[PDB]
RNA sequence: AGGACCGAACCGACUAAUGUUGAAAAAUUAGCGGAUGACUUGUGGCUGGGGGUGAAAGGCCAAUCAAACCGGGAGAUAGCU
RNA sequence: GCUCGCCGGAAGACCAAGGGUUCCUGUCCAACGUUAAUCGGGGCAGGGUGAGUCGACCCCUAAGGCGAGGCCGAAAGGCG
RNA sequence: ACACAGGUGGUCAGGUAGAGAAUACCAAGGCGCUUGAGAGAACUCGGGUGAAGGAACUAGGCAAAAUGGUGCCGUAACUUC
RNA sequence: AAUUCCUUGUCGGGUAAGUUCCGACCUGCACGAAUGGCGUAAUGAUGGCCAGGCUGUCUCCACCCGAGACUCAGUGAAAU
RNA sequence: GCUCAACGGAUAAAAGGUACUCCGGGGAUAACAGGCUGAUACCGCCCAAGAGUUCAUAUCGACGGCGGUGUUUGGCACCUCGAUGUCGGCUCAUCACAUCCUGGGGCUGAAGUAGGUCCCAAGGGUAUGGCUGUUCGCCAUUUAAAGUGGUACGCGAGCUGGGUUUAGAACGUCGUGAGACAGUUCGGUCCCUAUCUGCCGUGGGCGCUGGAGAACUGAGGGGGGCUGCUCCUAGUACGAGAGGACCGGAGUGGACGCAUCACUGGUGUUCGGGUUGUCAUGCCAAUGGCACUGCCCGGUAGCUAAAUGCGGAAGAGAUAAGUGCUGAAAGCAUCUAAGCACGAAACUUGCCCCGAGAUGAGUUCUCCCUGACCCUUUAAGGGUCCUGAAGGAACGUUGAAGACGACGACGUUGAUAGGCCGGGUGUGUAAGCGCAGCGAUGCGUUGAGCUAACCGGUACUAAUGAACCGUGAGGCUUAACCU
């Protein structure tokens, strides 16, 4: 229900051990607008797989 | 478990899943491309990719499921008059999915759904 | 066995209630008079004995 | 599949009308029994003068089940009435004589060659 | 005609699940009883603590009642922790 | 803006009581808002309530409250 | 003590169905209730359906299930009629 | 017996089986006549007992519908 | 001048109730539980008066005697009173052996059948209801049997709250009374989001001394083990008959567990039909929203049991009790002492599952890497420029895989989903058009129309070029070979 002792801050490191984030490995570069974007996602400009998939 | 099943609850009851794809498919036919979330595109691949099966071929009696879960007849007048003859030879796959970043206020994964022959 | 007098853990948590029966005839005799079971068992020894003298008597 | 507390009808001319199973027999911890089976029953309703009496405790064989008995083709045989034929407690033979309604082929045995010979209809 | 009848509002709170760091310092959801009278509810008015009031249960008197609250005697007194 | 959904002897309109700027515009997003907020009953700055007939006041009076004198009571006061 | 599932008096009474100010669906009118978005395990909270059996369950048919309107026929004990 | 210790008194009923209940039995441990006695239609969110109907109460649980739980963002307590 | 007699004498002078209660404190002191103790209790043993016709010792055992158990009632007041929640139930249990069923024996006052008692044996099995808060018990009817105990007389941060044990109320009873009753009867709030330990699952890290991909071996651990009945042997043995077997064999059950959806069903709010009231689609005709999915009627896939397949072994070893064989000590006798055989659901195996973090990190099988230099505290050294393999992760499509993770399938060469065609499937003969009928409605097209999860196909869409990660022949020591 509730603890009987104060937990050690060293345990607090051990509980937060697996709690770390994870960044992106590599960004998919466009081949026409020539810019990095998310793999299997469109660019910020509206490009995907080279072509202009959406006029913004 | 949901072995061999098919259907996402979408955290909504079935009467609202009914009534939401009314307007969502009801406006995609209008503007030919819209911004929605990706599970409301991926469950909508069980919905809108069959809601273009709605858009196959004109009779008189085929004006009616496109009244039924749509409450609309103007969009009926767009489908079999213009879009039926548009997609006259495509045997499936009338759409395309564009995962377009995340929604601001809740980090919801958005996407663009659209038609294949938009231009 | 236990009696079901009022008091609880003085009553129900002890074996203050006795029952003495007969092997060849089958004549039970209980007692729950005082708190002690030997104020009951030995009393139920007397009451079965009081039945026992009547067994020849009621028959005859 | 008849458990306790189950009202059954009567299939012979014994005299009872309503019986009720109080014990499933024939096996250790045997929770259920279908046709071809023996149950201890009481009698809840009888005719004003018959072979029986309201409250007699005796055995019976189960002959018609609403639940169903299967055959090796896959065909399951259900009924619309749950009736039984009353037996002796000791000789364990049927007491009545005139069998009412149809019965099944699972009922036939050396113990029950007697009933099917008196049955009006055997499937 | 009725301290009549079924039953809304209204009024009560009998059962059950909830809830028990709550939506809520007693409530909701389902039902329930009364619902033309010994009815219910406004606006005021009056009764003050060994007193009040009470179809009475030590009930109620500003979320507190076998002696209200606030201030003072008063740093009551404590062979007790 | 387009549908959709709910309430509808109300989740609509209207007052008293009570609140006392919340009202209307402009501006701002630190805090406040159980998240963001470009928004707000938030901040800031401006506005905005017009009466012989409506209400109060006012003229009556009830329960009641006070009380000249008056009566009673150590005093304070009690009753009228 | 909160932008609190509470409490708070008066006035107002559209349509269809309906005895009705019940209920339903609605109009006028007003809102979608201040975290969302996923996933579709146990597990509780609510719900719906259930073979055969029908109280055996249990302290206890608790709750659930069931009954339900309007006419008409018919209606026992007993009665303080 | 809302009163009876013994006491599950005895008998009858009821049930397959009834420490309950309903009839008697009177041996009233320790009823009793306005701190009333006995009876009583109607009445009761009153106590106990029995039946029909009814059904996941149960045998013996299965399956779906939602609200959380779990995943990700934003915020972010508690008793100890 | 005082039974100041509670007699070193609180006052001349003083009774109660409190379950409406309250403070101050106490494990200095009660009630449960633990503790010690074992009187009592329970369970054995010794003696043998005798009973048992005779015959103590088949069966029993007077009078007595000796132990064991902690298990009854107790004793004690050591833990706990700045809290250790108790009766019964329910849910789950687990242990003991002093064994209830099953197993193995010995003796019998054991013909058989059936028992009696004793010993071995704890693998597995070991009722439902009526009554009552129940426990217990009685009863009914089962069963192979309905074991007994340890467990805070197991189990309330799991449930229940009937009983006891608050305040309300009443009787009987007691007291003048307020009130009280191991007297009853009616009514009466069961809180806690889990830090740790423990447990059930499921991951991450690093390790196993070049790296990677696999297959395993199996240390060790777990699961599992029940039984009736019928028939044969056989009416055989036995017995006078009645009755009725051993052993061996077959069949079918019960109960349990695993697997499963072909069947038989349930469910199937996403398939379909019927239908009520209302609202809207200009209006009819059609639909649709809402009304618990509005109310029904049904049904695919899936999930499911009540639906159907297995499962308990046989076998081996070593044995327990027990039976022996040779055989001295002990010219005989003698299962023991030397030797030696048999002997049970216990044991170890045989059965399945887990399993090399088995740090003792094992095994075999396959793939990858054969670039350059500086530094000084010269080595399992540090750094720099080329190189980036096997493969890996990441990302997307996804799953009869899943809380997440993990797992599995697939990413254009491609069938991974979705879509599409084909098919089946299920509601049950659509709409519109005719036709008849005053009409409601019926008939013609008509298993038509529709069709969720499904079966066969289809690249129609969505599964991206890359990049990332991991590198560049792998310590020392002898040893053995080869040169
Ligand atoms: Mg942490
Ligand atoms: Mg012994």
């Amino acid at each position: 229900a509730v603890q009987q002792n104060k937990p050690t801050r060293s345990k607090r490191g051990m509980r937060r051990s697996h709690d770390a984030l994870t960044a992106v490995t590599s960004l998919s570069v466009d081949k026409t607008s020539g810019e990095k974007h998310l793999r299997h996602h469109i660019t910020a400009d509206g490009y995907y797989r080279g072509r202009k998939v959406i006029a913004k | 478990m949901r072995h061999r099943k098919s259907g996402r609850q979408l955290n909504r009851n079935s009467s609202h899943r009914q009534a939401m794809f009314r307007n969502m498919a009801g406006s995609l036919v209008r503007h030919e491309i819209i911004k929605t979330t990706l599970p409301k595109a991926k469950e909508l691949r069980r919905v809108v990719e069959p809601l273009i099966t709605l858009a196959k071929t004109d009779s008189v009696a085929n004006r009616r499921l496109a009244f039924a879960r749509t409450r609309d007849n103007e969009i009926v007048a767009k489908l079999f008059n213009e879009l039926g003859p548009r997609f006259a030879s495509r045997a499936g796959g009338y759409t395309r999915i564009l995962k377009c970043g995340f929604r601001a206020g809740d980090n919801a994964p958005m996407a663009y759904i659209e038609l294949v022959d938009r231009s | 066995y236990r009696t079901s007098g009022a008091g609880g853990q003085h009553v129900n948590r002890t074996e203050s209630a006795v029952r003495i029966t007969h092997i060849p005839t089958g004549i039970v005799t209980q007692c729950q008079n005082d708190r002690s079971q030997h104020k009951n068992k030995d009393q139920a020894m007397k009451q079965m004995k009081a039945k026992l003298y009547e067994l020849e008597m009621q028959k005859k | 599949m008849i458990q306790e507390q189950t009202m059954l009808n009567v299939a012979d001319n014994s005299g009872a009308r309503r019986v009720m199973c109080i014990k499933v027999l024939g096996g250790s911890h045997r929770r259920y029994a279908g046709v071809g089976d023996i149950i201890k029953i009481t009698i809840k309703e009888a005719i004003p003068r018959g072979k029986v009496k309201k409250g007699d405790v005796l055995k019976a064989v189960v002959v018609r089940t609403k639940k169903g008995v299967r055959r090796p083709d896959g065909s399951v045989i259900r009924f619309d009435g749950n009736a039984c034929v009353l037996l002796n407690n000791n000789s364990e033979q049927p007491i009545g004589t005139r069998i009412f309604g149809p019965v099944t082929r699972e009922l036939r045995s050396e113990k029950f060659m007697k009933i099917i010979s008196l049955a009006p209809e055997v499937l």
